[PDB]
Parts: C-alpha cells; structure tokens; sequence
RNA sequence: ACCUUAAGAUAUCAGAGGAAAGUCCUACUGAUCAAACAUGCGCUUCCAAUAGUAGAAGGACGUUAAGCAUUUAUCAUUGAACUGUUCAUUGAAGUCAUUGAUGCAAACUCCUUGGUCACACACACAUACGGCGCGGAAGGCGUG
C-alpha cells in the first residue's frame, strides 16, 4: 500500500471531491479539498510520489481555472512548484497568472519579480522584465 | 592556513561555489570543514548547459570545488591583519 | 492518468456530448472513476428538474 | 581470503600480464619485484598493445598510476 | 636524494620549462620552491605550431597564452613576452637544462653525503 | 591552538563541534555583531575625499570668473554642526531601515492569505521555520469572517509626509469629515 | 623483515627510514634505473603525452623524475590518414616523474 | 609595471595579480592572501575567450581584437588545484614609504592597546 | 595522525 | 581526520551524481573519511534500471551528494 | 545502524555475493565476479574475473583490481 | 557540554682548538649565502592645456539600440488525407530569453587616476643630440 493509493481509497477525499463537483463555484469545498489534498502528502521533497505530485498539480490546476482571479492561490501554486525543483513550470504558472489579470496585478509583479530577482540571473532580461512591468 | 579560516568565517551568509564540472551553486552556508567541504542550503543550481533548478540542501566534495565567493564585507575580518596580539596563552 | 478523470457539471447539465474527458480543460472538476455513477446520481434531481 | 600485497608477493618469478588503463596495452612477463605502491619490474616481456603483439622487451619498469589490473596468467 | 634540492642549485640560469599544456616559458630562473614552484622573470612564453596542416593546436592553451596580457598584436606566432611569471609545481613536464653547466658539482646531494659520513 | 578572533579567548585546540559550539553562543554570536557593526559603520563615516590638483589658472578664465560677483558662504557655530550632523546620521538610519508594507496589511482578509503572507507557511523558505505567538495557521477557510467589513477591520493609515516641509500642506480639507 | 616493511612509515625511525630507502633503490623495482645508470645504457621512456625519449640517466629520484642527457624526443603527430614523424635532440634535459608511463632498458 | 626579482608570493600582498587556471580562464584581483598555493582574491573579474572567437588567435587584420566575455565577482577564494600560474599586472594604490609608515603606525597603535589591555584584565 | 590512510590501516587491520 | 558531517542524512534517500554524467539516488547507510559511501537500493537515474541491494561508492567520483527529502 | 563500506566489502567477501565493479570512463568495461580480498587503499583481488565491455567479453582468471579506478561495487 | 597536543630542527661549507671512532661546542677564524638598515651611482623607465576649454592611461556590470549581417525554438504513439508533406489525439521531458543569441563596427555621454612642480617662449644636432633644476614612483647594480 503506497501513500497515493492509500489516499485515493481513502473515504473522505471521495465526499471532498463529490462536495467539489456538486458545488463548482462555492470554493470553500474547493479550498477545503486542496487543503486536504497538500495536507495528506506530509512531506513535500523531490521524492515523493509522481502520481501525487500529478494530483496536486491537476487540482490546483483545475481551481484556478474555476476562479480566475484567486491572486494568492496563483502566488502559492508558483510557490510549491519552485519548491518542487523545477523552476521553468514556475515561470509558466506566473505568466499564466498574469495574463488572467491582463497584466495588471501589483501582488502578482510584485512577487513575481521578487522570485525573478534569484532565478534570472542576467542584467538585460531582468532590466527588460522590470521596465515591461513598470508600464503595466 | 588563511582561506580555509576566512571560508569558516563565512558560515550562515550566501556565497556562490562554482565547481569543477562548469556548474555553479548559491545560497546559505550552513557547515564547512578543513578540507573544504561545504554545505550548501536553498541551492539555486546552474547546471553546465544553463538550466537552473533547486534544491533544499547539497554537500559537494571539495575536490571539485573551482572558487568560493563569500560576502564582501568578510574583508574586514579580524584574521586578515598581519600584526596581530595574543593573550599569552596560558600553560 | 490513474483512477482519476474530470468531468463537468456545467457541459453535463446541459446535455452535450463532451461533458467527460481525461483532457484538463477549463471548468473540469477531478472525480474518481469508480465513482461517477454516484456523480451522475447527485445531479438527477437537477437535471431531472431541467428535463420537466 | 588473500589480501593484495601476499598476492603480489606471491606472484614473484610468475608469468603475470599487467595491462595499463590507456589502449589495452598489455605486457605479459615475468614479475622479477615489486614496491609498496606496486611499482612493476618485467623481464624478458612480450608487449601487447592489442590482441597483436608487437614484439619482444628486455626489462620494462612500469610506473604504479598506469596499470588498471594485474593478473596471472597460467 | 630529492632532485628539488639539485634544482634548487641553478637559483640564476636560463632554462627552458615546458608545461603540460604545451606552452614552453623561456627565462631567467629564479629560486625554486621545495614544491617545484619556479619562479621565472625575463620570460617569452611560446606555443609550438604542430607543423600539420590539418592537426590545428591546443586551444586552451592560446586561451591562457592570449590572457596572460603580454601577446604581441602583430606577432605571427603566439609568443607573450612579459615579466615574473610564476609557475606552479605540478604543471611543468620537463625543464630543458642549460647546456654549459655542470653536472657533477651539482648533483651530489650535500644532505645525503652528511648522513653518509654521520651513519 | 586556535583561538577565536572576536572573543580573544584561546580555545584549547579543537576541530569538531567544540569549535561549533563556541561558534553557536551568545558571547561569540553578539560580540561577531558588534565587529562588524563597527566596521561597516566607519565605510558610512568615511569622509576623505580625493586628492586635489590645483591647476594654475589663466588670465582668459580668470578675468570671466571675476567679473561676476562674489558668493556668500553659509557656516554655522560648533554646537549647531554638531547638532545638524547627529540629525542628519540618525534620519539617514531612519530612512534606510524602513520598509514599505502596505501590500501586506492590504491583503489582511485574502482567501489564500496563511499560504503567502505569514512567511513560516510559505514553499519556499519555510523549510527554515518548520529552545525559543498567535501564529496564523494554514488551516484558515474562507468561511471565516464571510464579511470583511463587519467593523473589524481599520481605516488605512493616511500618507506620510515630510517634517521639514509640513507648512507646504493645504491649510483646509475640502470636505467636512467627522 | 616482513614486519618492518610492512610496517607504516609514521613509526619507524630516521636510520631504518634511509636505510629503507636505499633498500628500495637496491632491491626494487628502481633497481632497474639504477643499474641503467650505473652501466650507462641508454633507456627509452615512454611518456603520458605520446613522447619517447631516449636517454642515458644520471640521476634518478623516488618519484621516478630523473635527470638525462643526450635526450632525443620522438613523437608522431597525426589526423586521419596523415602522418608525420618529427624528432628533437636535446643535450641536458630534466624530467619530472608524473609523466613517466612505461620504462624500457636497453638490451 | 617593473616587479623585483627576489619577490615571493609574500611580497605581492596587494598587488594585482592575473591569476590563471586550467581551463583557460583568467582571474585579475588583488591578492590578499594565500597558503597549497589557493589564493584569496578581492575584486577579481574572470575573464575567458569565447569558443566563437578563440579562431583568431590562431597564426594567419594585422592587429587582433578579441572580445572578452568578463564576470564580476568578489572576494572569492580560490582552490590550488586548479591554478596553472600567476602574473603580477599592477602596483598597489600605496606607496613603500606610505606602506611602511602605515606598518608601523599599526604596530605602535597595537602594542599600545595591547599593554592597556593587559594592565585592564590584570587589575 | 599524518593521512587518512594510518586511520584506515588501523581500521582494516581490525577487521581482518 | 576529520570525519565528514553526513550524521543527519542517514537513512534519507539522497541523489548524488557519479563522476560528471552519471546520477545515482538510493538510501544511505554509512560513510567514510575518504567519503566513500555505501547506499542500498540504487537506482541509476536516467527506462532507469536498479543496480543491486547494497552498493558502495568511491568517494573520489562523488560530486555533489544532495538529498531529496525533509532532511 | 551504520555500516562502513570497509564493512560492506567485507560482508561480500564473507558471503561470496557476486560484485559488479563499475570501472570509470573513457576506458568502457565492467568487471563481473567474486571479492576474495580487499586492502586499504580499496585495491581487490577477484576471482574468475569476467570482462565486459559497454556482452561478449572474455574471462581473465584471478585478477587484482587496483583501487584508483574503482567507482562502484555493486552485487 | 565537548575538548587536552605529529615529531624534529633556525646560513653554509673549509681551517685551528677543547670535551681510535664518530660525537658536540668555540661574544674562534676564512669563504659563500640570506635578511635588515644606512648609502651611492652622469645607472633605466614614468610623472597632464592654461600662451589654454584640452589631453593620457584604465573602466562602464553606459546610451544610441528592436543598430547593419547571419542563425536558432522538442521527442515518442495513434488516426486521416497526401505524394516525404499537412491536421488532430495520448504520453514524456522543458533555464529565461527571439526586443534574445551570435558576427561586425562606429558615434556619444560619463566615472576613477596624475608634480596639472620650478625656470624658461629659447635655433639644435654625426661620437647625433650638455641625461648640468628640485622632488616623487618603480626596478637594476655597488659599497658600508
């Protein structure tokens, strides 16, 4: 018995889902189940299991495709993808993040260039990131 | 010797190793030993053909190690002064 | 994927053909397969409200 | 359950075939003595750079970093 | 017997070092550190032409050769002429001697002739 | 023998945890900060400037330079320099250690705010925080507090403004708020 | 005998550490260097980068780095199937000893 | 720049140094100490020649112009290994007799806090 | 105690 | 001499890369001076195919010895 | 608990266990056979020794594996 | 609470003396070497307009600038048309960049650095050029 199929036979997380798909646009199911969700993996590393990383991905995924304008679920997500090792997701969950608010956002390019600052690593493309979100 | 001292001196402060491989790695200093085996902690990882990653610890040989680039400010460390005064070390 | 497929209450309910794919699109909700019967019997009062 | 050094010891005046890490150049010989770092002293060995031999040595003394195995032959 | 105490003895005469990489480094030798670390001053580094047309060169050695800051703009072959290059033990292959001087006055180990007399 | 540096006391030759452990005090962990305080704090006071080469001037440059006028030269007494200068170092700190944080008492009441904000939950540099205050947990819902603005919140706090130039502000509001 | 040579070179003392040595010269696998020298038979090394040198040794050292004269280097430079066989003499030539793969006497 | 010639790695304490390495990369940095011969540098920029323009170095417009691609990095100590050999490029900012006069403007300095510090710690 | 390898002499040696 | 400071990633799966290609990421179970390193159930990252149930690793051609866990 | 590779080797010594030793690049063999012996320096004797290139090589016999090109001992 | 130690040596040969063979020593004596400090060389190189609005050395992690020229942007499975080509589907990885990268070249703006010293506004020179003002920087060589 593995942690992902001792979760997905677990009982609750089938009324979570069901709470879920009967009430799409409460997200307070929403919320609860991704807490549950994130809360049932105990430890977050490189080496847990890839079909639960997958799960996780797929249900934050799916609400910020729910709710569009969830700034801080955005943040989070991009958060625990970095966390994950990978960093070229991250940039992509951030730039979809911005285009949902047509690039207006201050929390967003605030965090966004606050990420950016360690990771890019080059004079001209982080100046040009900069004055890109100066204008917006 | 003085560097492996200085590099001693730089623990808990974020220094940038590149190693022998062409990779290069940055983030807090948690431990270094004599022979200058360090241990790396949020690593943001350069690999040789440029993709970054992360990592939340790494402990790399000291063999490979090219250079250490530690904080500016250890140039005014105390060990850097040639004259220096001792306490008379007891019996 | 594994023991996990999306569906959609919205393209459910209104009757079209795509309203399960394993696809991640917008307004997918994640459900278990062996569950989706009891999906379907949670919207049967709605829809049967639609359908009357 | 013989160690390393009894082994060499052992292989005195036995017909040994050492072959260094680099071509599969291979010297088969007689092992006349050895060092502490397994230095190797051959007489009257027939070098192999391949399958081939190339020829005949007189007496090769042969550095301790080169040779990846030395083993005997029957 | 350390043959670092016979090199040691030549403390002002030309030689001729020749690295790993291939560059030769002509000059005045200085003294030399019981580690083989020479310290040369009147330099000319060179980087011999393999000769082959199709056979180019080393190219991290005309990297390091251009970098040391001393090649001349206009010289048809890679040679850098500058002073006091310092060269590090383990890089030198073989030190091509002097022809002029002696050997027998200087290769006998004045430490290993001491412990000879003394046992 | 290796003594600490900092401390000045001489440490029986160590190389393990005895050299961590003098390390990880108190009476090496404050006085390596009183160092380094010290010695950035001169590279702040530091006031030679560079060295002056006074060439001698001309007639062409010199007659233009004296036709104009002369220039009035403002000096204060010893105490007012004195006084001006401890202002003037202890606004420069002042202003130097203030962060702007407004973005984080905006987003008080986000549906995601425990995730982001609180720093010892977040993804990414939490792994620090995971012997030694009401902490903020990540379990929160957003059923909670369903109506922000039941009175609990407070009005954003009104834009700073300059001492020095305090007159500058107009003298009356345009609407009456009580 | 077996125990002293067996035994770690931190313990023994100053006497039996040259002794040791002079052994290792005698008796070894240096014995071959030695008597090259001493008879004065030319040697031909074969060093690491594809250079054969051959020589009459002068003086030799633990690190097997010895010093020669009436060197002549010998080395083959070659790209496909081009080849081209370059020679140098030199009068007096130092050699370092970390270079040295494989070292052949004279018969 | 002229350098004496009985001058160790000792007396080059400040003095810009053009550190290279194996790799066919330079360092040029003051030197500000050193032991296994791994230095410690305090402004030194790396500098190396691109693969795309390393051809023309290579024998034959008259006068070479190679592009340098250069990192700034600071006070960074370096590994032994991996130093190939060192050039002196520049003097220090000070003179002999100024450094000199700074020496023992220190040495006095020291053992006058050295002597209070003990007539302190005593009584 | 000089290289590693007299600590790992007076390990070995103890093993066998 | 001085033994290296591995006291806290016993009985953690690490990945560590095997001379300058090679990935390798197993269990650790002991150490050495030299830093050699003896690891159960390997796994040679690469489809990526297990090498035995105990192996050892010279410490020469470890690199870097990073760990994919809580540590 | 904690096993030494030392221990480890001398484990697969005592139990006979088939090694598979990972010699390092650039030179593209394995060697597959039995630990009879190991030394400090990690040098190992082996007995019947089979080459294997990277499967059709050809046995050596006993052989001595010198310890500095040794990368992995695997069984 | 953890820690209490690698061992040796401090110029070198030659000559005289003292405690057969070494062995040690000599505010002993020669020669060589090295260091410090004084001190010199017709020693060698370098030290910025004001009679003018300059210039020299080194930078820019500076602008023009999307400059002018080239070149790059996945892999597997299945279906369909097609004479390799196009469209869709599942899975796998995936540094950001394409206003990038690379090649070439130019203008401009700005930073740090220096004796911006004294006497001069001068007809020199084949042995080619009084190196015959005071300092400073850096080396070379010599003496004590």
């Amino acid at each position: 018995m593995d942690k992902y199929t001792a979760l997905i036979h677990d009982e609750n997380f089938s009324t979570l889902t069901l709470n879920v798909s009967r009430y799409p646009k409460s997200l307070a199911y929403w919320e609860k189940l991704l807490n549950y969700i994130v809360k049932a993996s105990a430890p977050i590393c490189k080496s847990t299991e890839p079909q639960l990383l997958k799960l996780i991905r797929c249900t934050y995924s799916s609400m910020l495709n729910e709710f569009p304008y969830l700034e801080n679920y955005y943040i989070d997500f991009a958060l625990l993808e970095y966390k994950l090792g990978n960093v070229s997701m991250s940039h992509k969950i951030f730039q979809r993040g911005l285009q949902a608010f047509n690039q207006r956002s201050l929390l967003l390019w605030t965090s966004y260039l606050k990420f950016c600052n360690n990771v890019i690593s080059h004079q001209k493309q982080l100046f040009k990131k900069y004055e890109t979100a100066e204008e917006y | 010797g003085i560097p492996v001292k200085l590099l001693n001196e730089a623990q808990g402060h974020i220094v940038s190793l590149e190693l022998t491989t062409g990779a290069t790695y940055r983030g807090k200093l948690v431990e270094s030993e004599d022979s200058m085996n360090v241990q790396l902690r949020d690593v943001i990882a350069t690999e040789p053909q440029g993709a970054v990653t992360h990592m939340d610890q790494i402990f790399v040989r000291g063999s490979q190690i090219k250079f250490i680039v530690v904080p500016d400010l250890l140039k005014n460390a105390p060990l850097f002064k040639k004259n220096s005064s001792r306490p008379m070390p007891p019996i | 994927m594994r023991d996990i497929v999306f569906v959609s209450p919205q393209l459910y309910l209104s009757s079209q053909e795509g309203w399960k794919s394993d696809s991640a699109k917008s307004g997918f909700i994640p459900i278990l397969k062996n569950d989706l019967q009891r999906f379907q019997d949670s919207l049967k009062h709605i829809v049967d409200a639609r359908n009357s | 359950p013989v160690n390393p050094k009894p082994f060499l010891k052992g292989l005195v005046n036995h017909r040994v075939g050492v072959k260094l890490k680099f071509n599969s150049t291979e010297y088969r010989g007689t092992l006349v003595s050895t060092d502490n770092y397994f230095n190797l002293q051959l007489n009257e060995a027939e070098e192999f750079v391949a399958g081939v031999s190339h020829g005949t040595l007189g007496e090769i003394f042969i550095r301790c970093n080169n040779v990846l195995y030395i083993r005997e032959l029957p | 017997m350390k043959l670092v105490n016979f090199l040691k003895k030549l403390r002002n005469e030309q030689v001729t070092i020749e690295l790993k990489n291939g560059t030769t480094v002509w000059g005045t030798l200085q003294s030399v550190s019981p580690q083989m670390n020479a310290i040369l001053t009147d330099v000319k580094l060179t980087l011999p032409q393999p000769r082959l047309n199709k056979l180019n060169s080393n190219g991290i050695a005309m990297a390091s050769l251009y970098l040391t800051g001393g090649q001349q703009p206009t010289a048809s072959d890679n040679i850098a002429s500058l002073q006091y290059i310092n060269i590090r033990g383990n890089t030198i292959r073989q030190i091509i001697l002097p022809d002029s001087l002696n050997l027998d006055s200087l290769l006998v180990d004045q430490k290993q002739l001491n412990s000879l007399r003394r046992s | 023998k290796f003594y600490c540096d900092y401390c000045d006391t001489y440490l029986t030759h160590d190389s393990p945890s005895v050299r961590k452990t003098h390390c990880s005090g108190r009476k090496h962990k404050e006085n390596v900060k009183d160092y380094y305080r010290n010695k950035a704090r001169d590279i702040i006071n530091k006031h030679n400037h560079k060295r002056r080469h006074i060439g001698k001037r001309g007639r062409k440059e010199r007659e233009n330079s004296s036709q104009n006028e002369t220039l009035k030269v403002t000096c204060l007494s010893n105490k007012e320099k004195r006084h001006i200068m401890h202002v003037k170092k202890m606004n420069q700190k002042e202003l130097a250690q203030t962060s702007i944080d407004t973005l984080k008492l905006l987003y008080d009441g986000s549906p995601g705010y425990s995730k982001v904000f609180v720093d010892a939950n977040r993804f990414d540099i939490g792994d620090l925080v995971k012997r030694a205050q009401t902490s903020r947990s990540r379990d929160e819902t957003c059923e909670s507090n369903p109506f922000p603005r039941l009175n609990n919140p407070k009005k954003l706090e009104p834009p700073k403004i300059l001492s020095q130039w305090s007159n500058t502000i107009p003298k009356t509001s345009i609407f009456y708020s009580v | 005998s077996s125990q002293i040579i067996d035994r770690p070179k931190h313990e023994l003392s100053r006497a039996e550490l040259e002794e040791l040595e002079e052994f290792e010269f005698k008796h070894g696998p240096m014995s071959l260097i030695n008597d090259a020298m001493v008879t004065r038979t030319p040697v031909i090394i074969s060093l690491r980068n594809n250079h054969k040198i051959i020589a009459r040794v002068k003086a030799f050292d633990r690190h097997c780095n010895m010093v020669l004269e009436n060197v002549k280097e010998l080395w083959t430079e070659k790209k496909g199937k081009n080849v081209i066989n370059r020679e140098r003499f030199i009068s007096k030539l130092f050699l370092r000893g970390d270079s040295v793969i494989v070292v052949l006497k004279t018969p | 720049i002229q350098v004496a010639h009985s001058s160790r790695l000792a007396n080059l304490i400040d003095y810009k140094l053009r550190v290279l390495t194996q790799d066919g990369r330079v360092y040029i940095g003051q030197l500000m100490a050193f032991d296994h011969m791994n230095l410690v540098l305090n402004e030194c920029i790396e500098e190396r020649v691109p693969k795309t323009q390393l051809d023309k170095l290579r024998p034959r417009g008259t006068t070479l112009n190679i592009k340098v691609e250069k990192r700034v990095l600071g006070l960074t100590i370096l590994r032994g290994e991996q130093i190939l050999s060192t050039v002196v490029e520049d003097k220090p900012l000070l003179s002999k007799k100024e450094r000199l006069v700074r020496d023992k403007k220190e040495k006095k300095q020291a053992q006058k806090q050295t002597k209070l510090r003990k007539e302190k710690e005593k009584k | 105690m000089s290289t590693p390898a007299a600590e790992q002499r007076k390990l070995v040696e103890q093993l066998m | 001499v001085s033994t290296p400071e591995l006291k806290k990633y016993m009985d953690k799966k690490i990945l560590l890369n095997i001379n300058g290609s090679r990935k390798v990421a197993g269990i650790l179970r002991g150490y050495d001076i030299f830093l050699n390193v003896v690891l159960d159930d390997a796994m040679e990252i690469n489809n990526n195919h297990q090498l035995g149930l105990q192996t050892v690793i010279r410490g020469n051609s470890i690199i870097s010895l990073e760990a994919l866990d809580a540590i | 608990a904690m096993v030494p590779p030392i221990n480890c080797i001398f484990n697969f010594l005592q139990q006979q266990t088939p090694v598979t030793i990972w010699l390092f690049e650039q030179i593209g063999i394995r060697i597959k056979g039995k630990i009879v012996g190991f030394d400090e320096f990690m040098n190992v004797v082996i007995d019947e020794a089979v080459e294997i290139p990277v499967e059709k090589g050809t046995p050596l016999g006993k052989i001595l594996l010198k310890g500095d090109n040794i990368t992995l001992i695997t069984s």
